[PDB]
DNA sequence: AAGCAGATATCAC
DNA sequence: GTGATATCTGCTTTGGGTGGGTGGGTGGGTTGAGGCAATA
């Protein structure tokens, strides 16, 4: 991977951040205590605090959110389990208090980076299930298998292990494991619009507990990762267009 | 093979004619004017080699290929560099083709692979698109270039070559296209439709599809009347290894002609002498000569002459605009020849679009959206008033148009522009036309005891947009009845010299033009006893052809207003506007406004044009004032 | 031709071309930019072909005939020269550089762009004159931008990594579509893996698509304007907006089809223009110092005669009044005027003038368009001609704009609000418009032309002169040109004058005087509480021309009472 | 041109 | 010598009007003009 990210060093740095940072008892130690009291396993962290304590950790968080955030989760989980011997492990949600970008100025250089934008919600979709683990059953011997999804691709078994028959494993859709996804359309704020131009719109994708957290009409600051995805020419071919489409993977709503 | 070589030899012999020199000189001119199409007259070819002409007209594609090869060789002989300049040289045909003169109804399968000349109206045009002729590719690794040739069913030598460009060499090394070294030619498609007057009874006109390539692109636009010389071919196609056996047919054009006067020195001298002969009588004579078959409505004819001549439009340095087009409205009782005057203008004016109030819509008047034949692109098609740009629109049954449809005419009538804001299209179309409208009063027959405003039944703004309004009344007067009856019966007794007694006009007609140039001027029409009567002939009639040439020449002049004319016009405008109840019986047909002053200026300028004068003088202003005085007031009878 | 000699010649031009700078008088125009590109303080290099023409016109001809080839040649020359012009290390390394540090195609390391600035000898064309003989050549085209797309990422080089052997594969892309790679081509995987696209190792570029249109004055008689598609990349993006007049230098190319659509389609192709350069198209104090309000008002449509006070009112609508309260709270400054009168009194001419003068404006007719112009006129002026010919739906939209300065739309229950902060200038012919609409206008001017000999004589003398000379008759003070009038209007608009405490009592005294007259008149005047706010709005507009003073209130009062007659 | 269905020759054990 | 498994061959695809309106608009395609019922 083309990243100057050492997982162990990042985890140690973030644990140090939770231990020592003081809001101008560490603030996030109090937050973890409140998490234990309440039971909601979500820790919101202000990126400005991380910047103040450590400028390298902030720079790495902004440049490589996908790699760095899970290490933050590991650090918070370890620290929390030390201080207090929960349905799920705690998940960090870094956010920026103010927008760092305008919807009109998103650029290719921002692809796969953590950004914050302000806008007004106009539409939200119904829930979309995403397969996480597939369930297979042999159509001869009824032997069952489970396969983990890997980058949107599944490795369908070719031969049953128990009876060795070939091409006998059928995917049972409703025995698989699914997670939630939601499509949201964010409209550019009236204040930031240049005079006489139609508003711009952006697509956001929310997952798991962030689905249904906003409704049409809301005015929100969204922190998330900017993504670029290829577009197929038609559903049948594997040809793609040279111009990519974009969306934002939501990490935090305000 | 041998026949092709012999044909090429014959054609080369034909173009090398210095030993009368017409085609040697034509090719030299082609070189000088930077052209790559030579128009050949088949009459000369027929004179010099009859068999070669018959083969050319009956086996068109092979013979044209040989002809173009010979032309390229001859051009190379005169100048080799020029020959290298152009990929191919084309041959166009003109003259008399005998039975090959057809219409879209008579163009049948028996003319396949033949040269034909079709006459019709252009109904549909397409966008110009490039078509690849030769492709050049370069190999960066191996540093060599390869060329490819393409052809399709539409080329002279039909072959269905592959459209896919090469991407790699026989060796795996990749290839890149040299677009600036390749060759492309313009390509366009049009439809030509049978002339409605020629169609048989009860039949909607037929149409044919034509392909224009290279220079021939954009030679014709919808609404034109054209003569296209080309070759007739069928385009057979297959799908899944199956053919229906029914094939589309196309005309591949080699020449396009329009059907702009051409002036000889003698005609120019005649026009100059006619202008010089009289000072005041030119306008009156021209107006008297306009629509001979209608018994006099003298002021209306003068107004129509002014409309045909027009004014001078002003463009100001700031960018403001003042129109020069003159609009006329005629409201009248039944059967006073309003529609006949409109039809005369339709038949005589260079660009005239007919329209009926009940048969037209705002969309059809201005412009329409639809999907492009190719790609399904939202495109615009011109309406009546845009097709009439720098022309005339004749609207009959004006009072029958819907109010919403009528409102769309205001902007064109005043500003001359059409604003299209629909289907994701934002355009400003030029519709700079003169409106000639005819209407009936609200009660059908004008009620003299009611006021003009109550009879006309139109809003003051629309009336203000008309330069002149004429109330034409049918008053039973025994002397006027005698005169009109004599004129009408003389018209109905007339029989054209060619026709025999008892002949009936046929419904429809076969193709009558047998050449591209008509095998068939005098100032005054020859006297005919029925057309003109037995009167001593003191008043002479200007002929139609001379009138068409003279009006064309006069429309280009731009008279300049002078101080004396301006003073007279200002004083007369003040008198017209101030005068309230100038006659107690008298009532105003239309309100007097600054538009009336602009109308006075326009009419004076048109009058000065008729004299071919460079300045507007007092006589022109007096004539304009007389016209406005006649038009703007009407006596109201008291019971 | 052998392209190695051409590349050497291009390098030579880039290296030893020097031009007389304004101050230095001898500077290397492109060596400095090469230094900047090497250090990455610059992205796009624009080669002016006039400079190349100075040295060797033949190379300029070659470039113009086969531009897409020479673009690559120049880019290669620049890429080869960059190392030699580098002095110091790059201060900041972004994600791509970190990926690089942690064979490569030559275009993966490229971070600059090369464009041509067309020669001055190549005069511009209209979209019609760009024909098949121009395919692959460098041309300059003029038009109006009608549509622009949001900037999007386009892939230039796709980078893959094999999960098994961990090698890297590269796929340069030069087509509107491409075929992604799947299976690793490395020897190790071949002797015995799946490829996956790495967005961090790939190179993207900013991409934009726009449509251009022909100028109306250039369309031939009885024709419809044509349009061309312009594809914009890199540093040429975000320059053009809908409505601007642009001159685009670029390369005329056909659109490549892909897949089975190559086979089905014949020898015909769609075209586009590949954009290379997009170009958009104390005496002054003394004019401002004395009688400047009278001079500016008289300069509105000088070819029109006699509407002195109406012209003064229209100037106020242009400056527009103060937008903020004394505490910074937003308040409505836009001034709405309606001109009601009988036909042929220059209402449409005055509206047409204001549209041309206003920087942002839209002219519409009662029936020329229905069910959009208001949005494009935000922060501008919306001239509504034939104001009494509109439908109820159009009337409701105008009513809501004069109230909330926004436009609300509902797409099958999906609501949306658009900014409509625009001034309304309406023209109508007296018959019957609803009173709820007429009371919203700050100034309701009834233009009545009663015939009178001397005035009609004077008007005729003016109009005849304009027809005689195509300009207004001379006067003691010369009207100011539009170019110069739009400067003062913009300059005045920057000020934000405020109304003092002291004037409160005086403005109040004027309001009751106006109210008393309205009750005494017994006519259908619309003097209400709304009138009081109108006095302030006009008073601040008058000051913005010249802290409000008693003289601005006097002018505002006089202008309004003259309107109610 | 791109991809699935069918046919079939071919390595390996 | 049988079971994969790798190679090769032929089909048909696209949305499109020469493939029909005697397939059907619950299989899917802007723009305008033209009949209805309810409307005022
Ligand atoms: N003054 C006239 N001179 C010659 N022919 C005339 C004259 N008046 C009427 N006619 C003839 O009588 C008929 C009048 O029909 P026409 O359509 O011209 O009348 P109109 O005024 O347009 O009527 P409407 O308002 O009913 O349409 C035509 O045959 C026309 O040729
Ligand atoms: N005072 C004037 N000075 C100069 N030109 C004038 C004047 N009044 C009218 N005109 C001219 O009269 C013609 C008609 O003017 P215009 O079309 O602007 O009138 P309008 O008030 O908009 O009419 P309508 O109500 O019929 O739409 C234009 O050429 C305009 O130049
Ligand atoms: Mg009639
Ligand atoms: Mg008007
Ligand atoms: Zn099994």
């Amino acid at each position: 991977w083309g990243t100057d990210v050492n997982v162990a060093a990042c985890k140690e740095n973030f644990q140090r951040f939770l231990q020592r940072f003081i809001d101008p008892e560490p603030l996030y130690m109090q937050r973890l205590g409140e998490i234990n009291v309440i039971g909601e396993p979500f820790l919101n962290v202000n990126c400005e605090h991380i910047k103040s304590f450590d400028k390298n950790l902030y720079r790495q968080l902004i440049s490589y959110p996908q790699e760095v955030i899970p290490t933050f989760d590991m650090a918070v989980n370890e620290i929390f389990f030390d201080r207090y011997p929960l349905e799920h492990q705690i998940q960090v949600r870094p956010f920026n208090a103010l927008k760092t970008k305008n919807m009109r100025n998103l650029n290719p250089e921002d692809i796969d980076q953590l950004i914050t934008i302000s806008g007004m919600v106009i539409r939200t979709s119904q829930l979309i299930p995403e397969m996480q683990e597939a369930f297979f059953q042999c159509q001869v011997c009824a032997h069952t298998t489970r396969v983990e999804m890997d980058r949107g691709r599944i490795a369908e078994p070719s031969v049953c292990g128990r009876c060795h028959t070939t091409h006998s494993m059928a995917l049972i859709h409703n025995r698989s494991l699914f997670s939630d996804k939601q499509m949201i359309k964010l409209q550019e704020s009236p204040e930031d619009m240049p005079a006489g131009q139609t508003p711009h719109t952006v697509i956001l994708f929310a997952h798991n507990d962030l689905v249904d957290k906003v409704q049409p009409g809301d005015r929100v600051n969204v922190t998330g990762i900017y993504r670029a995805v290829p577009i197929r020419v038609n559903p049948r071919v594997s040809n793609v267009k040279s111009v990519y489409k974009t969306h934002i993977d939501v990490i935090h709503y305000r | 093979d041998v026949e092709l070589r012999e044909a090429q030899r014959d054609y080369l012999d034909f173009l090398d004619d210095e030993e009368q020199g017409i085609y040697q000189s034509k090719v030299r001119e082609l070189i000088s004017d930077n052209q790559y199409r030579l128009i050949v007259n088949v009459n000369d070819l027929r004179r010099k080699n009859e068999k070669r002409a018959n083969r050319l007209l009956n086996n068109a594609f092979e013979e044209l290929v040989a002809f173009q090869r010979a032309l390229k060789d001859f051009v190379a002989s005169i100048d080799a560099t020029y020959a290298k300049q152009y990929e191919e040289f084309y041959v166009g045909l003109e003259g008399s083709f005998g039975s090959k003169h057809v219409s879209p109804r008579t163009l049948t399968s028996c003319f396949l692979s033949c040269v034909v000349c079709v006459e019709g109206i252009v109904t549909k045009c397409s966008l110009v698109r490039p078509k690849v002729v030769r492709s050049v590719h370069y190999c960066p690794a191996t540093k060599k270039t390869i060329e490819r040739r393409y052809s399709d069913l539409t080329t002279l030598v039909a072959f269905p070559s592959s459209s896919v460009y090469p991407t790699k060499d026989e060796e795996n090394n990749p290839l890149e296209t040299e677009y600036g070294l390749s060759v492309y030619k313009d390509h366009q498609t049009i439809t030509i439709q049978e002339m409605p007057e020629k169609a048989p009874a009860g039949q909607l006109p037929r149409s044919v599809d034509v392909i224009l390539d290279d220079d021939l692109v954009d030679k014709a636009k919808p609404g034109d009347r054209v003569q296209v010389v080309g070759t007739y071919r069928c385009l057979p196609g297959k799908k899944g290894g199956y053919t229906s056996g029914t094939f589309r047919t196309v005309l591949i054009a080699c020449n396009v002609k329009q059907m702009q006067p051409s002036f000889s020195a003698e005609d120019i001298a005649k026009i100059k002498k006619f202008s010089k002969t009289r000072s005041k009588d030119i306008f009156d004579q021209l107006a008297k000569s306009l629509a001979p078959s209608i018994h006099g409505h003298d002021y209306v004819k003068k107004a129509i002459l002014c409309l045909l001549l027009g004014g001078v439009e002003r463009d100001l340095e700031n960018g403001s605009h003042i129109r020069g087009d003159i609009n006329i409205l005629l409201i009248g009782d039944p059967s006073v020849a309003k529609s006949q005057l409109l039809r005369y203008v339709l038949c005589t004016a260079p660009r005239a679009i007919p329209t009926t109030g009940r048969g037209s819509s705002g969309v059809g008047l201005t412009a329409a959206v639809t999907t492009d034949q190719e790609t399904g692109e939202r495109r615009l098609e011109a309406g009546a008033m845009v097709l009439a740009d720098r022309g005339v629109v004749c609207i009959d049954e004006f009072d029958k148009m819907s109010d919403m449809d009528r409102t769309a005419i205001h902007e064109v009538m005043e500003q001359g522009r059409v604003t299209i804001a629909k289907a994701g299209i934002h355009a400003r179309l030029n519709a700079r036309c003169s409106v000639l409208a005819a209407a009936n009063p609200v009660y059908g027959r004008y009620d003299q005891y009611k006021t003009p405003m109550e009879n006309i039944g139109l809003q003051d703004s629309l009336l203000s947009r008309f330069d002149l309004l004429f109330i034409m009344l049918d008053q039973m007067d025994p002397e006027q009845d005698r005169e009109i009856s004599d004129h009408v019966l003389r018209m109905h007794r007339y029989r054209a010299p060619g026709e025999q007694d008892g002949d009936a006009m046929p419904l429809g007609s076969a193709v009558d033009i047998l050449a591209t140039d008509d095998p068939n001027t005098q100032i005054y029409e020859k006297h005919d006893n029925l057309l003109h009567g037995t009167k001593k002939k003191k008043e002479k009639m200007v002929s139609a052809a001379f009138m068409k040439k003279y009006i064309h020449v006069a429309k280009i002049i731009k008279p300049v207003l002078t101080q004396e004319s301006a003073t007279y016009i200002a004083e007369e405008y003040s008198r017209l506007r101030s005068q309230d109840s100038m006659s107690s019986d008298t009532a105003r047909t239309s309100p007097v406004t600054a538009r009336t002053l602009e109308t006075l200026i326009r009419l004076a300028t048109a009058h000065a044009k008729a004299r071919m004068s460079k300045t507007v003088d007092l006589q022109d202003a007096e004539e304009a004032v007389e016209l406005v005085q006649y038009a703007y007031f009407k006596k109201v009878l008291e019971k | 031709k052998d392209y190695a000699l051409e590349k050497e010649k291009v390098k030579k031009f880039l290296q030893e071309f020097y031009q007389d700078d304004e101050l230095g008088k001898k500077q290397f125009k492109y060596g400095n930019q090469l230094v900047r590109l090497a250090h990455r303080e610059q992205v796009a290099l624009y080669v002016d072909l006039d400079d190349v023409a100075e040295d060797d016109p033949e190379l300029v001809d070659s470039i113009c005939e086969n531009a897409r080839r020479y673009a690559k040649l120049f880019a290669d020359a620049v890429q080869e020269l960059l190392p030699q012009y580098k002095e110091r290390e790059v201060v900041n390394k972004d994600v791509l550089d970190v990926y690089i540090e942690h064979q490569y195609p030559a275009e993966l390391m490229r971070r600059f762009e090369l464009y041509f600035q067309g020669p001055s000898s190549n005069k511009p064309r209209v979209i019609r004159e760009v024909r098949a003989d121009s395919v692959g050549k460098l041309v300059t085209v003029r038009g109006i931008v009608t549509r622009v797309s949001e900037v999007k990422p386009k892939m230039v080089v796709a980078t893959y990594t094999c999960d098994q052997c961990g090698a890297e594969t590269y796929q340069p892309i030069q087509s509107p579509t491409f075929m992604p790679l799947i299976m690793c081509p490395s020897q190790e995987c071949q002797t015995n893996g799946r490829l996956y696209l790495q967005t961090r190792g790939s190179r993207f570029i900013k991409f934009q698509e726009m449509k251009m249109q022909e100028h109306s004055d250039q369309v031939p008689v009885g024709n419809i304007p044509r349009s061309i598609t312009v594809l914009v990349e890199g540093e040429n993006t975000r320059i053009a907006q809908p409505g601007d007049h642009v001159s685009v230098t670029g390369i005329f190319l056909p659109i490549l089809r892909t897949g089975f659509r190559q086979v089905v389609q014949g020898l015909l192709s769609e075209t586009y223009l590949e954009a290379h350069r997009i170009v958009k198209m104390e005496e002054l104090r003394q004019i401002a110092e004395e009688d400047f309000y009278e001079k500016l008002a008289a300069s509105i449509a000088p070819e029109i005669y006699g509407h002195e006070d109406v012209k003064k009112a229209l100037l106020l609508l242009l400056v527009g009044g103060v937008d903020q309260s004394p505490r910074g709270m937003k308040i409505r400054g836009n001034i709405n005027i309606c001109l009601m009168g009988d036909p042929g009194v220059a209402k449409s001419q005055l509206l047409s003038y204001i549209d041309r003068l206003a920087p942002r404006s839209q002219y519409t007719t009662g029936r020329g368009s229905s069910g959009g112009a208001l949005v494009l006129a935000d922060q501008g002026v919306c001239c509504i001609d034939e104001f009494d010919k509109m439908a109820e739906a159009d009337r409701t939209a105008i009513h809501e704009v004069m109230e909330q300065q926004t436009i609300s739309i509902a797409k099958a229950g999906i609501l949306t609000t658009l900014n409509a902060r625009c001034s309304i200038l309406a023209a109508a012919n007296p018959a019957q418009l609803p009173a709820a609409l007429l009371s919203r206008f700050d100034l309701l001017w009834l233009i009545q032309d009663r015939p009178d000999r001397d005035n009609d004589l004077r008007l005729a003398q003016h109009i005849t002169y304009v027809h005689q000379h195509s300009r207004q008759p001379p006067s003691q003070f010369e009207p100011l040109d539009m170019k110069l009038m739009r400067r003062y209007i913009a300059m005045c608009r920057e000020k934000q004058p405020m109304v003092p405490e002291s004037l409160a009592d005086y403005i109040t005294a004027a309001y009751v005087e106006m109210r008393r007259e309205a009750w005494a008149s017994k006519d259908a005047t619309y003097t209400s509480a709304r009138t009081l706010l109108a006095i302030l709005r006009l008073s601040t507009a008058l000051a913005r021309l010249r802290v409000v003073e008693k003289e601005d209130v006097n002018e505002a009062i006089r202008l309004m009472e003259m309107s109610k007659d």
